[PDB]
DNA sequence: GTGATATCAGCCAGATCGTGCGCCGGGCCAATTGGCTT
DNA sequence: AAGCCAATTGGCCCGGCTGGCTGATATCAC
């Protein structure tokens, strides 16, 4: 990942991969016993967001092509309540097989 | 076929019994006998609808009993 | 993929637990006969009076009192205008009028 | 003219109120006693429309059911959960169109109730009336009386009806029929150094179809402390 | 063919190897689209076949190991040929084979064929050999349980050849097995595909040839626009008339001589008639030998048994002429054993006993009429099964397959049954 | 028996679970004990 | 609960009694859900206070938010502290202010209604969409008097 | 549609409103006109989004004539009777390219030489014959007209002097039945043969040997084929692939006449002959609908010299101009081993 | 009689028998209205008077009745000319000629004859303010308020003046500053206004499937994730059983384990009979020695 | 633990005037009329 | 001239626009 956080040019993905990290806000939440006990062994402070990143799906690889990213505020022509939007393509080569 | 347990699985724990996909991966996960089926969530979701037609649809036991379904 | 979410929540809590915080049955009764209890933690303070969901009806405690309630604002109706417009003296005399007219 | 020159000596009444007080004050085993009658002496299409008739009358005669239940009072109200509101990515919500229809009759119940506890003339009731069992209607089965209702895009709203009939209904699409986990699918080839009782998987499909059986395996011989491990294992793909 | 089906007159005189000319090309794209759309159709229409056939006769399981009864078909081996020496009939093989002896065979005082045996190739060569033309086999036709069918009537299992088990599922079978080939049947009077739904749904042929009714004289009048052929019986009785258009092709002169059920014009007969005329042995064989006879035109070889339990299930009611009192309406069709049940029960204690005839339904109106309101709700016309049942009240007791499937439990057939569980 | 050809066409795989299960898809439906053919008991798995 | 023990299935002509028994409470209002917070509103097609909770182990306002207060009414907004499975089973009910025929026994030749009170279809469509009137009792012995 | 709209709206407004304070501008709402365009052209059964496989693909998915849609048929009502091949298809619609599923005869494609009339029928060309001798006067005639006249066969041998040989020449009647005449009666020839066959049914060889489903299928199929890194055409093919590959638009074609200038992988730049100078680019590495690569090579060199009309670049699926959509492979016909079993 | 599938054509020959009325008609009908008002009024006060003058009174009131219901049958023509001209946008005809007849009978109520108008514009402004009442709070599925709706109205009716005059899309600053008010309430209130989709619009050619089939649950229990939190409790309770009775009891007591109901200091104090700062200090000690590198990974996956 | 003030939501009213929504096949039932029957 | 026994045809259904006034809520503060 980049300084903005979207895959480099000339990366090899496979499935799993992080294309792009967007993280979404979720407020507040009670967590379950057994996981703030958990919590408070390890020390980990919950950041109150959540991940919804961009993953290539099952059974896909190849590498990047092209990256293009619209930003609403830079002019853009972007529908009613998309801040930003961002196109990731990935091009493989497929030989002959059974 | 005449294969009933293989249709009843097929019918029950893989598609509509809620509470007993859970209970089978647990099974499978722990490594013990897998559960018996249940009542699949379409046969209810199909009296609830008949029910809203303003049809008496009941299920009885041995005695004329309702069932209720929960 | 679509993917939508119903505003709803769920909960890993078991739900078999150890033991219920204690409850207090309290009764109520309609006006045709009809009885029921209603559960309410102990740490509650009692509502007087309560809806029979079971028959639709409004309900008071078995030994509460019977509290009267009066109208916020009674619904204004045509003879209500009548006087805030009209003067006692044109509706009476249009009534004269209208008996006589009657009359002959 | 007749009512206010003999509105005694009779009642009458207009709409389904007056279905409902007729079939409240019907002497069914009096009709199905002429209708027998009729049966063993008269003869020609009487008879057969008699013998249609004592079909429907006997039902109710003997069983538990009473005529009076095909007039309704009350409209029960399907859970909400069978009727989703559901919220789409971007705040578009989706709606289940039997809120539609619940919304129609709940609107035009009160509309009707108020002109009644309000007072008006004989034809706004009539017509409020009217409506509201038009509603109903549409509730129950849609387009068999009359012209369907339609939405956005002029098609057809669903009502209760159309969810249990046809190839899509509950009975056929969901009940009969359904889609079952631990199932794979894939082109076909041909091996003939297979024996007469063996096939083959391709690996990917076999592992996808076989997770928990592995997991608990890999546990067993050591490769993995925890069910969570051996999950996290198989997923990346490992070689073991 | 042209775009319209008739040849066109001047051949395609090259082959493939030869290479066609432009018109000859043209000429056969025709014949080649008709037969693609014709496969396409094909799919659809032996599906829906094949979807009725299996809600019509899906509650027939095997249910005894033998039912004692000594009744069955007389089915015909070794038909005499032109040299007067035996030859074994040509439908054998799906007539006789993999069906057992009702009675014991004796000729001359010795048991050549024991009863209750899988009538293989070899009793039936040894039986044409003694000089036999007729046996009386055990069919379900003639099956005389009480419940359901057994397994000694139904006779060998053709997908394992042994003796069907007792949870047999023999009636998906049927239907399956029916309804497989329908695609392979390429589609005045029917002739494929549509030959057989016209069959099995009991319906009235295209091209109907009215069959006589009483043997004795036959006159014929002349009309415009109309012909009537009047039979007069020896017995004296009433005449008979029988009304057609001029084109039909008569069959019969005047003056001739007919039979009890001879046809009186070429054509299809109606089940119907023969079934009224004949009785139920008259119109089985008649549905057997019309359901065959497309399937052999394309050399096809499905066993009698499946087509006979279809048959079955489709005469298992008798409608009600005669009131009686029996409590049952007239003109109500009634399942057999419901009226010997309730005629049994009126002549004790009782003077009338109710009369009724045989009535041949089809596979549809059969598989609605059932006794169980889910599975009819969910085979078709949902909403009228559905206010049918609420009006009379129905209770199902899920002794079928459907219910068992819908509301999701152990079927009672395979290893479903409780004798195995 | 499945009409199958190799020119394209897909089969799918289902997992029997339970031992009932198993046990049918194991002595009731196993590929080597259908050889005859249902409709009127010729074979079916024959070179073709 | 167990598949084993169904014996039968019954079908019946529901009634008033019925209907208002399967209820849990009447929905007397059209509100769907609020356009701002997206919460079900009182007395609507979505109550919680009819139709159950939407949060397992918790009501509408807020008091009760644990397990441990399980199976109790919370007086200050009726809602129940139980699963949010229930939303799937519970069934309401609206109060006509004036009766109403059910379209099945109506429409679907032959028209039972029509059938049982000896009415042609064309007729009985008139009496009950306030086409016509329909006199429904007459006094025989004291017109004759 | 949405001019009606548009001028009921109009009319409303100006009798509801004042006078002598309107003027056009404020008495035209153009909304329905656009909302109307805008429904058209998105979710309508007749703006298909493209098929963009290969050029063949592209340029079908173009010359495609479409039985049912808005105003039309419907899949499951149409018969058996309106999926036929009638004797009027003869060079107007081929009878060999129709989709396999249940659309069978509902779509169709447009012959080579068909073309559409000023009110939406279909002509085809035909060469005039006068008293037995073939001119070189070529009619367009519609269905109509070739059901008056008696048209005679594309390969008729001649004696060279425009002239007919046999004096038995199979011909088409007016019903479509084919017979043979002498000629005299002859008025009308096919311009050639192939007349009848679409784009994509032109370009199997030795049709006339295959069966008409077989060709069927060869020509539903050659759509679907995919762009291969290195193209290589056909080594025994048809007449009809640079022209389709051409046609098809997927081919960059230099304007004017010139000389290229300057050559890169990314652009060529060529001064055209009349001083003006002009640079195209090419797409490298693009996708299409369909999820394959669009990427066009270099087939001039810096030296070489352009007229108008010739290929600078090759497309998707070409190779130096014409169509090639596979490879040619050293194929033996044998059984091995069972591997090839059952069409494999 | 003849009841046809179209309900608004029979309402509308229905509304057509009565008759239209003038100005001196209108007037001596309010005149009659009101004397029977006050008549039945003076009636139900106590007082009695004479059976005859009780007569001719409630002869009076009925015909005071009988005029209102004259005037309101006269004027559902007006009622239905202002519901023709509301039609549309998410209510029925029938529903808004209806509430326009509330309307009407409620002008009729708070309507005076002094000021010698003519009865039909106070009649129009009342029906057009019911209706628009109705529509705003029948028209939508999720409910927006009247004051909502009005600037979302106004917001849809700026913007498409501004796209009609300009020619182009209005930016969100355009409209912002035209319609004075913050961008992110202009995006607010374009949010607000939009209608729900349906889960049956189908959406394949063959129509197989509906736009609801492949909506996914996302809030079921997935089985892996249920089996995976049950295998993590197993895992604590077995973990926390190596520590001694009395840390494993109050970490217990003060996490909930065994009733979920966290616990203060004092309290687990009280009933160890120990300073509520002694408490904390065994709390801390085992916190720490489950998260050491000793029995740490043992739980670490679960994290 | 309160406490002031802005929005948040629901309800009500105005007077001139204004008066009519914007394909096929198969099975069955019911209305009509010719032709008896009395 | 009234009533009924049939045929005939038509239809229906089902299978592939400001403004004012008041109480409740919230949001920032003490
Ligand atoms: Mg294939
Ligand atoms: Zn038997
Ligand atoms: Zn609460």
């Amino acid at each position: 990942l980049d300084e903005r956080g979207i895959i480099r040019i000339g990366a090899e993905v496979v499935a799993g991969d992080i294309l792009v990290g967007k993280v979404t806000p979720k407020g507040e939440t009670e967590l379950t016993p057994e996981e703030r006990l958990l919590r408070a062994i390890f020390g980990e402070k919950a950041r109150e967001v959540r991940d919804t990143s961009l993953k290539v799906p099952h059974g896909e690889i190849g590498k990047i092509i092209g990256v293009r990213v619209f930003d609403r505020e830079e002019g853009d022509e972007l529908p009613p309540g998309v801040n930003q939007l961002v196109r990731v393509y990935v091009a493989q080569k497929r030989k002959i097989t059974d | 076929y005449g294969a009933a347990y293989a249709l009843q699985e097929l019918l029950t724990i893989k598609s509509d019994d809620v509470t007993g996909r859970v209970k089978v991966y647990e099974a499978i996960v722990k490594g013990e006998n897998i559960p018996e089926p249940g009542i699949p969530e379409s046969f209810k979701v199909l009296i609830k609808e008949m029910q809203s037609l303003c049809l008496n649809v009941e299920v009885l036991s041995s005695d004329g009993m309702s069932i209720e379904m929960r | 993929a679509l993917r939508g979410t119903r505003l709803v929540v769920t909960s890993y809590e078991t739900d078999r637990g150890i033991d219920l915080a204690p409850r207090q049955a309290v009764e109520y009764a309609c006006e045709k006969g009809h009885r029921f209890e209603m559960p309410f933690s102990v740490e509650a303070e009692i509502p007087p009076e309560w809806e029979c969901k079971v028959c639709g009806i409004q309900a008071l405690l078995v030994d509460g009192d019977g509290p009267e309630e009066k109208k916020g604002k009674p619904a204004r109706t045509h003879w209500d205008m009548l006087m805030e417009r009209r003067t006692r003296e044109e509706l009476e005399e249009v009534l004269a009028e209208r008996l006589a007219v009657l009359r002959s | 003219e007749l009512r206010d020159r003999f509105g005694t000596y009779f009642d009458g009444s207009m709409g389904a109120a007056a279905l409902q007080k007729r079939l409240e004050s019907f002497d069914l085993e009096e009709e199905a006693e002429r209708l027998r009658e009729i049966i063993r002496t008269g003869k020609g299409q009487k008879k057969t429309r008699a013998l249609k008739r004592l079909k429907v009358v006997s039902a109710f005669l003997q069983t538990a059911n009473s005529p009076k239940g095909m007039v309704l009072d009350c409209v029960p109200v399907i859970p909400p959960d069978l009727r989703p509101m559901v919220q789409l990515d971007g705040g578009r919500f989706a709606t289940s169109d039997l809120n539609d229809l619940y919304r129609r009759v709940i609107n035009r119940n009160n509309r009707l109730k108020r002109l009644l506890d309000l007072g008006a003339p004989e034809i706004i009731v009539n017509n409020e009336k009217r409506m509201l069992q038009e509603a109903v209607d549409a509730l129950f089965d849609n387009g068999r009386r009359g012209r369907p209702v339609t939405g956005p895009g002029n098609r057809p709203l669903k009502s209760l009806s159309d969810m249990l009939k046809g190839k899509q209904g509950r009975f056929r699409q969901n009940l009969l029929g359904k889609r079952v986990d631990y199932s794979a699918r894939s082109v076909i080839v041909v091996g003939p150094q297979l024996k007469l009782h063996q096939c083959g998987l391709p690996k990917a499909m076999a592992l996808e179809l076989f997770k928990p059986f592995v997991m608990k395996r890999l546990v067993d011989l050591n490769h993995a402390q925890n069910i969570k491990s051996a999950k996290r294992m198989v997923e990346r793909g490992r070689t073991v | 063919s042209n775009a319209k089906n008739e040849t066109i007159p001047r051949p395609i005189k090259a082959s493939f190897r030869e290479g066609l000319t432009v018109l000859e090309y043209f000429i056969s794209t025709h014949g080649a689209r008709k037969g693609l759309a014709d496969t396409a159709l094909r799919t659809a229409d032996s599906g829906y076949l094949t979807r009725r056939l299996v809600d019509v006769s899906q509650d027939v399981i095997i249910r005894e190991e033998d039912c004692g009864t000594e009744r069955g078909l007389k089915l015909r081996i070794a038909e005499r040929g032109a040299d007067g020496v035996l030859r074994k009939t040509d439908d054998v093989e799906t007539s006789v084979y993999a069906r057992m002896l009702a009675e014991d065979v004796v000729v001359d005082g010795k048991v050549i064929a024991p009863a209750n045996v899988d009538l293989g190739d070899v009793l039936i060569d040894a039986l044409v050999g003694a000089g036999v033309e007729e046996v009386k086999t055990r069919s379900v036709l003639t099956c005389e349980s009480a419940v359901g069918t057994c397994a000694f009537c139904y006779g060998r299992s053709l997908a394992t050849g042994k003796l069907v088990d007792i949870g047999e599922a023999v009636g998906i079978i049927a239907a399956q097995s029916i309804g497989e080939p329908g695609t392979q049947l390429t589609m005045d009077i029917t002739q494929g595909l549509p030959r057989v739904v016209e069959l099995f749904e009991a319906r009235q042929p295209k091209g109907v040839a009215p069959i006589s009714e009483a043997a004795g004289r036959v006159r014929i009048e002349e009309t415009e626009k109309t012909k009537k052929i009047v039979v007069t019986p020896d017995d004296g009785t009433d005449e008979t008339a029988f009304p057609i258009s001029k084109r039909a092709r008569l069959l019969v002169g005047e003056g001739d001589h007919v039979e009890v059920g001879q046809k009186l014009t070429v054509g299809a007969t109606n089940p119907h008639d023969v079934l009224r005329i004949l009785g139920q042995r008259a119109v089985q064989v008649h549905l057997v030998a019309e359901v065959q006879k497309v399937y052999n035109s394309q050399g096809v070889s499905i066993h009698d048994k499946h087509i006979e339990i279809i048959i079955r299930q489709m005469l298992r009611r008798v409608t009600i002429i005669e009131s009686g009192d029996a409590e049952l309406l007239p003109g109500e069709l009634v399942e057999r054993s419901k009226f010997e049940t309730e005629n049994r029960r009126v002549v004790t204690e009782g003077g009338h006993p109710a009369s009724g005839r045989p009535q041949l339904m089809g596979i549809t109106k059969a598989s609605l009429a059932t006794e169980s309101w889910l599975s009819a709700a969910s085979f078709q016309e949902t909403t009228r099964v559905l206010t049918d049942a609420a009006i009379n009240a129905k209770s199902d007791s899920l002794i079928g397959l459907k219910e068992n499937v819908i509301i999701g439990k152990l079927i009672p057939a395979g290893t479903g049954l409780s004798r195995y569980r | 028996a499945f009409n199958a050809d190799f020119d394209g066409d897909q089969m799918a795989v289902h997992l029997p679970l339970s031992a009932e299960a198993q046990a049918e898809a194991r002595i009731l439906m196993l590929s080597s004990n259908n050889i005859l053919k249902p409709a009127d008991g010729r074979p079916v798995t024959m070179p073709t | 609960d167990d598949v084993n023990f169904f014996d039968e299935l019954r079908i019946g002509l529901a009634t008033a009694d019925d209907i208002r028994q399967w209820s849990h409470g009447e929905v007397k209002k059209p509100e769907t859900i609020n356009y701002r917070t997206l919460k079900p509103e009182k007395d609507g097609l979505f109550c919680e206070k009819i139709f159950g909770p939407t949060r397992d182990w918790e009501c509408y306002c807020g008091k009760y938010k644990r397990v441990r207060f399980k199976g109790i009414i919370c007086e200050r907004c009726g809602v129940e502290v139980t699963r949010a499975k229930v939303r799937r089973e519970r069934m309401g009910h609206i109060e006509l202010a004036a009766p109403v025929t059910h379209i099945w026994y109506f429409k679907g030749v032959p028209s039972r209604l029509g059938y049982l009170l000896d009415l042609a279809p064309k007729d009985l469509e008139k009496v009950i969409y306030f086409a016509a009137y329909m006199i429904t009792y007459v006094d025989d012995e004291r017109r004759t008097r | 549609t949405g001019l009606a709209r548009m001028e009921r709206v109009v009319r409303e407004r100006m009798t509801t409103q004042d006078v002598e304070a309107i003027t056009p501008q404020t008495l035209i709402n153009i909304r329905p006109v656009v909302a109307s365009i805008k429904e058209f052209f998105g979710t309508s059964q007749l703006s298909q989004f493209m098929d963009q496989n290969n050029p063949l693909s592209g340029l079908t998915h173009k010359r495609r004539l479409s039985a049912l849609g808005p105003g039309g048929l419907s899949r499951e009502r149409a018969g058996f009777e309106v999926r036929d091949v009638h004797p009027s298809h003869y060079g107007r619609m081929c009878p060999i390219e129709t989709p396999e599923g249940p659309n069978i005869g509902l779509i169709g494609s447009l012959a080579s030489y068909g073309r559409v009339n000023a009110f939406g029928f279909i002509e085809t060309p035909y060469r005039k014959v006068v008293d037995g001798q073939v001119t070189d006067e070529v009619d367009y005639v519609t269905a109509d007209e070739e059901d008056r006249f008696v048209i005679a066969q594309a390969n008729a041998a001649l004696d060279e002097e425009l002239r007919f040989s046999e004096n038995r020449v199979l011909v088409r009647k007016r019903g479509g039945e084919v017979d043979y005449v002498e000629p005299s009666d002859v008025d009308y020839m096919d311009v050639s043969p192939r007349q009848m066959v679409s784009v994509a049914t032109a370009m199997i060889p030795f049709l006339e040997h295959d069966d008409a489903n077989r060709a069927l299928m060869g020509a539903n199929m050659m759509r679907q084929a995919v762009p291969l890194i290195k193209s290589e055409a056909p080594l025994v093919g048809t007449g009809m692939e640079y022209r389709c590959a051409t046609d098809a638009g997927d081919v960059l074609k230099a304007e004017k006449d010139g000389v290229v200038q300057e050559l890169s992988a990314d652009y060529i730049t060529v001064a055209n002959d009349d001083g003006t100078y002009i640079t195209y680019r090419l797409h490298k590495f693009s996708r299409s609908n369909q999820g394959t690569s669009v990427n066009q090579k270099v087939v001039v060199d810096e030296g070489d010299r352009v007229i108008e009309g010739q290929v600078l670049a090759d497309g998707p699926a070409t190779e130096d101009g014409e169509m090639a959509l596979g490879k040619n492979l050293l194929v033996a016909f044998m059984p091995w081993e069972g591997h090839n079993y059952e069409d494999a | 009689a003849g009841a046809t599938a179209d309900p608004v054509k029979d309402y509308l020959k229905q509304i057509g028998k009565v008759p239209l009325l003038n100005a001196e008609q209108e007037v001596e009908l309010a005149k009659r209205i009101e004397a029977g008002l006050f008549a039945e009024d003076k009636l139900a006060n106590s007082d009695k008077l004479a059976p005859k003058l009780k007569r001719e009174l409630e002869i009076i009131a009925e015909d005071g009745r009988r005029a209102k219901n004259h005037l309101l049958e006269a004027n559902l023509r007006l009622v239905v000319s202002l519901a023709k001209r509301y039609t549309g946008r998410g209510m029925l005809f029938l529903d808004l000629i209806q509430e326009g007849n509330l309307g009407l009978i409620r002008a009729v109520e708070k309507f005076d004859y002094t000021k010698g108008y003519k009865f039909s514009t106070y009649a129009t402004w009342w029906i057009r303010q019911a209706i628009t009442r109705a529509m705003a709070d029948q028209a939508r599925t999720i409910r927006i308020p009247v004051h909502m709706v009005e600037v979302i109205n106004k917001l849809a009716r700026v913007q498409r003046q501004m796209l009609q005059d300009l020619g182009r899309e209005p930016t969100p600053e355009e409209l912002a500053k035209e319609l004075d008010m913050t961008p992110e309430k202009v995006i607010e209130v374009q949010k607000y206004g939009r209608e729900p989709i349906s889960l049956h619009t189908p959406l394949g050619e063959d129509g197989d499937s509906e736009f609801g089939d492949l909506i996914e649950d996302s809030e079921a229990v997935v089985p892996a994730d249920a089996v995976s939190f049950t295998l993590l409790q197993e895992q604590l309770h077995s973990v926390l059983d190596t520590l001694s009775e009395r840390e494993a009891g109050v970490v217990s007591m003060r996490f909930g384990l065994t009733d979920g109901q966290p616990k203060t200091l004092d309290e687990i104090g009280k009933v160890y009979g120990v300073t509520r700062e002694r408490i904390r200090q065994i709390e801390s000690k085992t916190m720490s020695k489950l998260r050491h590198p000793s029995r740490s990974q043992v739980l670490r996956d679960y994290l």
